[PDB]
């Protein structure tokens, strides 16, 4: 299912009581907008070609809304500083992620909104979009506040309405690219770099979306081999790459196989 | 398009 | 606080004399204040930095990247400064990683 997601970061300053606010928006794993309130006369800005098909009215309205949101997060930094009895001497962070997944009927499939303070879970909208889960006792204060004010219905109205409708609009606007998965381009490299043995490295490059599985298998053993596995990383052009490596005895390279799973592949892939 | 976040924590 | 993990790598398999793109991916860190430099032979390269974003566990990630053409002699690296690091973390680019 396609998704539309926003990631908000607010950071307080040990300084003049103001705060930095950064917002990024994604359709699936494709970033399409950004906002940064330290830019002069800050605007929501395009970050992918297809969203540049929007008129200036769109950018004006998105700018208005995200500037208001940044104000709200500025106040929230202070409030949470109070909840946790922290001084105004240090910098703190308030993060939110929210968004919607599109169902098979063109309606909301799953929606979410989650907040973290100083990098730890703070409060989350539950799957039913009508109740909250608080992570500690300060979050209980926030939860009582939002329950009494039916903030959950604000979230649910957005996720079931504007979120999915704007996502469908985006999928049509970027139909030339957003409907594409890119399968990994794969190869195995061999590095006889040590007396310890021969390093085999299985590479997957240029794939999209970012979810992938690379595993090494040795003939005669069912379990995956222990391996050196790097975290999935961006290629810079919107795709991703990953590799998995291990050291094998000098003459035994042929008994090892790298197995690749990605949604762009028409069958699971076995490499040597 | 963005949510409208306005309620205090 | 969570320290950054640092990866330095090319967009395509590197070939001497073939234009390419050099990436320094910095991830898993918290708080978000961080200084990231791509270095060519120890000198800071002019490089773009991605917009600040984060993962499902709330840790931040940034990509710093630029064009480059590998050759036989030039060495490339990435230097990162963060509150969790007593000394700047330097990761050297290698075309096998």
């Amino acid at each position: 299912p396609h998704s539309l997601s926003y990631f908000y970061t607010a950071v307080s300053r040990p300084d003049r009581g103001d705060s930095r606010f950064i917002a990024v928006g994604y359709v699936d794993d494709t970033q399409f907008v950004r906002f940064d309130n330290y830019a002069p006369n800050p605007r929501m800005e395009p970050r992918v070609p297809w969203i540049q098909q929007e008129g200036q009215d769109y950018w004006d309205e998105e700018t208005r809304k995200v500037k208001d949101n940044a104000q709200t997060y500025g106040v929230g930094l202070n409030t949470l500083r109070g909840y946790y009895n922290q001084s105004e001497a240090g910098s703190h962070t308030l993060q939110s992620m929210f968004g919607c997944y599109l169902g098979p009927d063109g309606l909301l499939l799953h929606g979410y909104r989650q907040d973290a303070y100083d990098g730890a879970d703070y409060i989350a909208l539950n799957e039913d979009l009508r109740s909250w889960t608080a992570a500690d006792m300060a979050a209980q204060i926030t939860k009582r506040k939002w329950e009494a004010a039916n903030v959950a219905e604000r979230r649910r109205s957005y996720l079931q309405g504007l979120c999915v409708e704007s996502l469908r609009r985006y999928l049509e606007m970027g139909k030339d690219t957003l409907q594409r998965a890119e399968p990994p381009k794969t190869h195995v490299t061999r590095h006889p770099s040590s007396d310890l043995g021969v390093t085999l490295r299985c590479w997957a490059l240029g794939f999209y979306p970012k979810e992938i599985s690379l595993t090494w298998q040795r003939e005669g053993q069912d379990q995956s081999q222990d391996m050196e596995l790097v975290e999935t990383r961006p290629s810079g052009d919107g795709t991703f790459q990953k590799w998995a490596a291990l050291v094998v005895p000098p003459g035994e390279e042929q008994s090892y196989t790298c197995h690749v799973q990605h949604e762009g592949l028409q069958e699971p892939l076995t490499l040597r | 398009e963005s949510d409208t976040v306005g309620w205090s924590w | 606080a969570r320290p950054p993990k640092v990866q330095v790598y090319s967009r395509h398999p590197a070939e001497n004399g073939k234009p390419n793109y050099l990436n320094c991916y910095v991830s898993g860190f918290h708080p978000p204040q961080i200084e990231i430099d791509l270095l060519k032979n120890g000198e800071k390269m002019n490089a773009e930095q991605s917009d600040l974003s984060f993962s499902k566990d709330w840790s931040f990630y940034l990509l710093v990247h630029t064009e480059f053409t590998p050759n036989a002699v030039d060495q490339y690296s990435c230097r990162v400064k963060h509150v969790t690091l007593d000394k700047p973390k330097i990761v050297k680019w290698d075309r096998d990683h």
